[PDB]
Protein backbone atom coordinates (compact mmCIF):
# COMPACT_ATOMS: atom_id res chain seq x y z
CA UNK A 1 0.00 0.00 0.00
CA UNK A 2 0.78 3.67 -0.12
CA UNK A 3 -0.93 6.48 1.03
CA UNK A 4 -2.33 7.81 -2.33
CA UNK A 5 -4.49 4.27 -1.74
CA UNK A 6 -6.68 5.77 0.85
CA UNK A 7 -8.97 9.35 1.59
CA UNK A 8 -8.03 10.67 4.30
CA UNK A 9 -11.00 12.28 5.97
CA UNK A 10 -10.04 13.85 9.13
CA UNK A 11 -8.03 13.61 12.28
CA UNK A 12 -9.43 11.38 14.88
CA UNK A 13 -6.76 11.50 17.65
CA UNK A 14 -3.21 13.99 18.11
CA UNK A 15 -0.11 12.22 19.37
CA UNK A 16 -1.62 11.67 14.35
CA UNK A 17 -4.42 8.85 13.81
CA UNK A 18 -6.88 9.61 10.73
CA UNK A 19 -10.36 8.45 9.72
CA UNK A 20 -9.61 7.26 6.28
CA UNK A 21 -11.37 5.16 3.50
CA UNK A 22 -9.18 2.89 1.54
CA UNK A 23 -10.26 3.67 -2.22
CA UNK A 24 -10.40 0.01 -3.79
CA UNK A 25 -13.18 -1.23 -1.50
CA UNK A 26 -14.66 1.84 -0.03
CA UNK A 27 -13.24 0.50 3.42
CA UNK A 28 -13.35 2.59 6.00
CA UNK A 29 -10.39 2.51 8.89
CA UNK A 30 -8.17 3.85 10.66
CA UNK A 31 -4.94 5.28 9.77
CA UNK A 32 -2.01 5.97 12.56
CA UNK A 33 1.04 7.83 11.34
CA UNK A 34 4.40 8.07 12.59
CA UNK A 35 7.59 9.87 11.46
CA UNK A 36 10.62 7.51 11.22
CA UNK A 37 12.97 10.43 12.07
CA UNK A 38 10.99 10.82 15.41
CA UNK A 39 11.21 7.62 16.18
CA UNK A 40 14.77 6.98 15.89
CA UNK A 41 15.54 10.18 17.79
CA UNK A 42 13.46 8.82 20.84
CA UNK A 43 15.23 5.84 20.81
CA UNK A 44 11.69 3.71 19.78
CA UNK A 45 12.35 1.50 17.18
CA UNK A 46 12.74 -1.70 18.50
CA UNK A 47 9.61 -0.80 21.01
CA UNK A 48 7.66 0.00 18.02
CA UNK A 49 8.86 -3.27 16.20
CA UNK A 50 7.46 -5.49 19.09
CA UNK A 51 4.21 -3.58 19.48
CA UNK A 52 3.30 -4.19 15.77
CA UNK A 53 4.65 -8.13 15.58
CA UNK A 54 2.20 -8.63 18.73
CA UNK A 55 -0.98 -6.55 17.52
CA UNK A 56 0.05 -7.37 13.43
CA UNK A 57 -0.77 -11.01 14.86
CA UNK A 58 -3.83 -11.10 16.98
CA UNK A 59 -7.26 -12.08 15.40
CA UNK A 60 -10.16 -10.94 17.90
CA UNK A 61 -13.48 -9.42 17.95
CA UNK A 62 -12.35 -7.33 21.09
CA UNK A 63 -8.97 -6.95 20.36
CA UNK A 64 -8.66 -3.69 17.55
CA UNK A 65 -7.16 -5.84 14.48
CA UNK A 66 -4.12 -4.11 12.47
CA UNK A 67 -4.98 -5.18 9.04
CA UNK A 68 -1.52 -3.86 7.51
CA UNK A 69 1.30 -1.47 7.36
CA UNK A 70 3.56 0.14 4.93
CA UNK A 71 5.91 2.80 4.67
CA UNK A 72 7.25 5.43 2.54
CA UNK A 73 10.19 8.53 2.89
CA UNK A 74 9.66 10.06 6.09
CA UNK A 75 6.78 7.77 7.73
CA UNK A 76 4.95 4.90 9.24
CA UNK A 77 1.11 4.04 8.67
CA UNK A 78 -0.65 1.75 10.25
CA UNK A 79 -3.97 0.14 8.76
CA UNK A 80 -6.24 -0.05 11.91
CA UNK A 81 -9.73 -1.52 12.58
CA UNK A 82 -11.74 2.35 12.89
CA UNK A 83 -13.70 1.94 16.30
CA UNK A 84 -16.99 4.22 15.73
CA UNK A 85 -18.09 4.57 19.53
CA UNK A 86 -14.25 5.91 20.48
CA UNK A 87 -12.43 6.10 23.77
CA UNK A 88 -13.92 3.77 26.36
CA UNK A 89 -12.33 6.44 29.41
CA UNK A 90 -14.22 9.29 27.50
CA UNK A 91 -17.70 7.54 28.04
CA UNK A 92 -16.65 6.70 32.09
CA UNK A 93 -15.72 10.24 32.58
CA UNK A 94 -19.06 11.21 30.97
CA UNK A 95 -21.38 8.99 33.15
CA UNK A 96 -19.19 8.88 35.63
CA UNK A 97 -19.64 5.17 36.83
CA UNK A 98 -21.29 2.57 34.89
CA UNK A 99 -24.18 0.27 35.54
CA UNK A 100 -23.73 -3.36 36.15
CA UNK A 101 -24.86 -4.19 32.91
CA UNK A 102 -22.25 -2.32 31.04
CA UNK A 103 -19.43 -3.28 33.57
CA UNK A 104 -20.38 -7.24 33.44
CA UNK A 105 -20.50 -6.86 29.38
CA UNK A 106 -16.99 -5.38 29.32
CA UNK A 107 -15.69 -7.64 31.59
CA UNK A 108 -16.63 -10.54 29.53
CA UNK A 109 -15.16 -9.14 26.11
CA UNK A 110 -12.52 -8.42 28.33
CA UNK A 111 -11.35 -11.38 29.56
CA UNK A 112 -12.26 -13.37 26.56
CA UNK A 113 -9.94 -10.90 25.19
CA UNK A 114 -7.07 -11.89 27.69
CA UNK A 115 -8.06 -15.55 27.22
CA UNK A 116 -6.74 -15.48 23.73
CA UNK A 117 -3.66 -13.49 24.36
CA UNK A 118 -2.69 -16.08 26.85
CA UNK A 119 -3.52 -18.91 25.18
CA UNK A 120 -0.71 -17.35 22.80
CA UNK A 121 1.41 -16.40 26.06
CA UNK A 122 1.33 -12.69 25.25
CA UNK A 123 0.77 -10.81 28.66
CA UNK A 124 -0.95 -7.19 28.04
CA UNK A 125 0.46 -5.38 31.48
CA UNK A 126 -1.58 -1.70 30.71
CA UNK A 127 -5.23 -2.72 31.17
CA UNK A 128 -7.07 -0.07 32.10
CA UNK A 129 -9.99 2.40 29.98
CA UNK A 130 -7.64 4.55 28.22
CA UNK A 131 -6.14 1.44 26.18
CA UNK A 132 -9.41 -0.03 25.38
CA UNK A 133 -11.85 1.83 22.44
CA UNK A 134 -15.36 1.08 21.69
CA UNK A 135 -16.91 -1.19 18.07
CA UNK A 136 -20.28 -0.34 16.80
CA UNK A 137 -22.66 -2.20 19.13
CA UNK A 138 -20.25 -0.61 22.19
CA UNK A 139 -17.93 -3.52 22.16
CA UNK A 140 -14.74 -3.25 24.14
CA UNK A 141 -11.61 -3.18 22.13
CA UNK A 142 -7.88 -3.86 23.21
CA UNK A 143 -6.97 -0.89 21.28
CA UNK A 144 -2.94 -0.71 22.49
CA UNK A 145 0.26 -3.06 23.22
CA UNK A 146 2.52 -0.78 24.70
CA UNK A 147 3.82 -2.49 27.82
CA UNK A 148 2.77 -6.28 26.25
CA UNK A 149 5.71 -9.16 25.77
CA UNK A 150 5.75 -12.42 24.35
CA UNK A 151 6.56 -14.46 27.50
CA UNK A 152 6.82 -17.96 26.25
CA UNK A 153 9.60 -19.49 28.65
CA UNK A 154 10.85 -17.06 31.40
CA UNK A 155 8.78 -15.18 34.40
CA UNK A 156 9.24 -11.23 33.86
CA UNK A 157 11.22 -8.46 35.73
CA UNK A 158 9.71 -5.25 34.35
CA UNK A 159 7.58 -3.17 36.36
CA UNK A 160 5.26 -1.06 33.74
CA UNK A 161 1.91 -0.64 33.55
CA UNK A 162 0.09 2.48 35.37
CA UNK A 163 0.49 3.09 38.89
CA UNK A 164 -3.12 2.58 40.55
CA UNK A 165 -3.60 -0.38 38.44
CA UNK A 166 0.06 -2.09 39.41
CA UNK A 167 0.07 -5.83 40.96
CA UNK A 168 1.54 -6.45 44.34
CA UNK A 169 4.22 -8.59 42.63
CA UNK A 170 5.49 -5.58 40.50
CA UNK A 171 5.86 -3.40 43.48
CA UNK A 172 7.74 -5.79 45.40
CA UNK A 173 10.26 -6.17 42.63
CA UNK A 174 9.50 -9.88 42.18
CA UNK A 175 9.36 -12.09 39.21
CA UNK A 176 5.82 -12.05 37.33
CA UNK A 177 3.74 -13.36 34.55
CA UNK A 178 0.31 -13.30 32.64
CA UNK A 179 -1.53 -13.23 36.15
CA UNK A 180 -0.93 -10.00 36.60
CA UNK A 181 -3.41 -9.10 33.57
CA UNK A 182 -5.85 -11.20 35.87
CA UNK A 183 -4.93 -8.52 39.09
CA UNK A 184 -5.41 -5.38 36.24
CA UNK A 185 -8.65 -6.92 34.87
CA UNK A 186 -9.79 -6.35 39.00
CA UNK A 187 -8.97 -2.79 39.39
CA UNK A 188 -10.44 -2.32 36.26
CA UNK A 189 -14.20 -3.86 37.48
CA UNK A 190 -13.93 -1.45 40.24
CA UNK A 191 -12.98 1.04 38.10
CA UNK A 192 -16.06 0.65 35.80
CA UNK A 193 -18.45 0.40 38.57
CA UNK A 194 -16.99 2.97 41.10
CA UNK A 195 -15.79 5.35 38.85
CA UNK A 196 -12.50 5.70 40.94
CA UNK A 197 -9.56 2.97 40.95
CA UNK A 198 -9.37 1.05 44.45
CA UNK A 199 -6.22 2.37 45.86
CA UNK A 200 -6.36 6.38 45.31
CA UNK A 201 -4.10 7.92 47.33
CA UNK A 202 -2.32 12.00 47.04
CA UNK A 203 1.15 9.98 47.09
CA UNK A 204 2.82 6.79 45.10
CA UNK A 205 4.26 5.98 48.54
CA UNK A 206 0.51 5.12 49.86
CA UNK A 207 -1.35 3.84 46.78
CA UNK A 208 2.25 1.39 46.91
CA UNK A 209 0.84 0.77 50.35
CA UNK A 210 -2.65 0.11 49.87
CA UNK A 211 -1.92 -2.40 47.07
CA UNK A 212 0.03 -4.61 48.98
CA UNK A 213 -2.04 -5.07 51.57
CA UNK A 214 -5.03 -5.06 48.89
CA UNK A 215 -6.47 -2.27 51.09
CA UNK A 216 -9.99 -2.89 49.25
CA UNK A 217 -13.16 -0.64 50.62
CA UNK A 218 -15.99 -1.60 48.72
CA UNK A 219 -18.61 1.51 48.52
CA UNK A 220 -22.13 0.70 49.48
CA UNK A 221 -24.10 0.61 46.36
CA UNK A 222 -22.10 -2.39 45.41
CA UNK A 223 -23.84 -5.58 44.65
CA UNK A 224 -23.19 -8.58 46.26
CA UNK A 225 -21.89 -10.05 42.82
CA UNK A 226 -20.34 -7.63 41.65
CA UNK A 227 -17.77 -7.18 45.18
CA UNK A 228 -17.61 -11.38 44.47
CA UNK A 229 -15.84 -11.00 41.00
CA UNK A 230 -13.19 -7.73 42.10
CA UNK A 231 -12.60 -10.04 45.30
CA UNK A 232 -11.52 -13.26 43.59
CA UNK A 233 -9.36 -10.86 40.57
CA UNK A 234 -7.92 -8.54 43.68
CA UNK A 235 -5.76 -11.33 45.61
CA UNK A 236 -2.63 -10.41 46.75
CA UNK A 237 -1.22 -14.12 45.58
CA UNK A 238 -1.05 -14.73 41.77
CA UNK A 239 -1.80 -18.41 41.66
CA UNK A 240 -4.99 -17.76 43.50
CA UNK A 241 -6.49 -14.91 41.29
CA UNK A 242 -9.40 -16.48 39.35
CA UNK A 243 -8.61 -17.12 36.04
CA UNK A 244 -10.31 -15.93 32.57
CA UNK A 245 -12.15 -18.65 32.13
CA UNK A 246 -13.90 -18.08 35.84
CA UNK A 247 -14.35 -14.44 34.91
CA UNK A 248 -16.31 -15.48 31.94
CA UNK A 249 -18.52 -18.46 33.95
CA UNK A 250 -18.88 -16.15 37.00
CA UNK A 251 -22.70 -16.01 38.01
CA UNK A 252 -22.24 -11.92 38.21
CA UNK A 253 -21.30 -11.76 34.51
CA UNK A 254 -23.81 -14.55 33.48
CA UNK A 255 -26.26 -12.87 34.96
CA UNK A 256 -25.82 -8.94 33.92
CA UNK A 257 -23.87 -9.44 30.33
CA UNK A 258 -25.67 -8.28 27.21
CA UNK A 259 -22.19 -9.47 25.18
CA UNK A 260 -23.12 -9.51 21.53
CA UNK A 261 -20.63 -11.24 19.09
CA UNK A 262 -19.37 -9.22 15.98
CA UNK A 263 -21.21 -10.46 12.24
CA UNK A 264 -18.26 -12.30 10.85
CA UNK A 265 -17.37 -12.75 7.12
CA UNK A 266 -19.14 -14.01 6.01
CA UNK B 1 -13.86 17.10 5.27
CA UNK B 2 -15.20 15.31 2.33
CA UNK B 3 -19.05 13.96 2.58
CA UNK B 4 -18.18 10.21 3.64
CA UNK B 5 -16.55 11.20 6.90
CA UNK B 6 -19.52 13.21 8.79
CA UNK B 7 -23.01 13.09 9.44
CA UNK B 8 -25.07 10.49 8.66
CA UNK B 9 -22.84 9.08 5.23
CA UNK B 10 -20.81 8.06 7.70
CA UNK B 11 -22.95 6.40 9.99
CA UNK B 12 -24.30 4.47 7.02
CA UNK B 13 -21.08 3.32 5.99
CA UNK B 14 -19.97 1.92 9.43
CA UNK B 15 -23.52 0.18 10.03
CA UNK B 16 -23.20 -1.11 6.53
CA UNK B 17 -19.47 -2.34 7.69
CA UNK B 18 -20.67 -3.98 10.67
CA UNK B 19 -23.49 -6.03 8.91
CA UNK B 20 -21.92 -6.54 6.06
CA UNK B 21 -18.04 -7.58 6.88
CA UNK B 22 -15.71 -7.99 4.14
CA UNK B 23 -13.04 -10.46 3.94
CA UNK B 24 -9.77 -8.65 5.59
CA UNK B 25 -7.74 -12.06 6.11
CA UNK B 26 -7.79 -12.21 2.01
CA UNK B 27 -7.98 -8.53 1.14
CA UNK B 28 -5.56 -7.14 3.52
CA UNK B 29 -4.01 -9.87 5.02
CA UNK B 30 -2.55 -11.68 2.10
CA UNK B 31 -0.67 -8.11 0.44
CA UNK B 32 2.47 -8.07 1.06
CA UNK B 33 3.99 -5.83 4.09
CA UNK B 34 7.54 -4.32 4.33
CA UNK B 35 9.93 -6.22 7.06
CA UNK B 36 9.84 -5.31 10.60
CA UNK B 37 13.51 -4.93 9.56
CA UNK B 38 12.64 -2.84 6.67
CA UNK B 39 10.94 0.26 8.10
CA UNK B 40 13.31 2.12 9.07
CA UNK B 41 15.26 2.13 6.12
CA UNK B 42 14.41 2.61 2.26
CA UNK B 43 10.93 2.59 1.09
C1 LIG C 1 -12.43 13.13 18.47
N1 LIG C 1 -12.17 11.72 18.16
C2 LIG C 1 -13.18 10.82 18.27
O1 LIG C 1 -14.33 11.12 18.61
C3 LIG C 1 -12.83 9.50 17.96
C4 LIG C 1 -11.55 9.00 18.23
C5 LIG C 1 -11.21 7.68 17.91
C6 LIG C 1 -12.14 6.84 17.29
N2 LIG C 1 -11.91 5.55 16.95
C7 LIG C 1 -10.70 4.99 16.72
N3 LIG C 1 -10.58 3.80 16.11
C8 LIG C 1 -9.31 3.36 15.98
C9 LIG C 1 -8.40 4.19 16.49
BR1 LIG C 1 -6.54 3.86 16.48
S1 LIG C 1 -9.13 5.50 17.12
C10 LIG C 1 -13.42 7.33 17.02
C11 LIG C 1 -13.77 8.65 17.35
Amino acid sequence: FTIDDFDIGRPLGKGNVYLAREKQNKFIMALKVLFKSQLEKEGVEHQLRREIEIQSHLRHPNILRMYNYFHDRKRIYLMLEFAPRGELYKELQKHGRFDEQRSATFMEELADALHYCHERKVIHRDIKPENLLMGYKGELKIADFGWSVHAPSLRRRTMCGTLDYLPPEMIEGKTHDEKVDLWCAGVLCYEFLVGMPPFDSPSHTETHRRIVNVDLKFPPFLSDGSKDLISKLLRYHPPQRLPLKGVMEHPWVKANSRRVLPPVYQ
Amino acid sequence: IPAWASGNLLTQAIRQQYYKPIDVDRMYGTIDSPKLEELFNKS
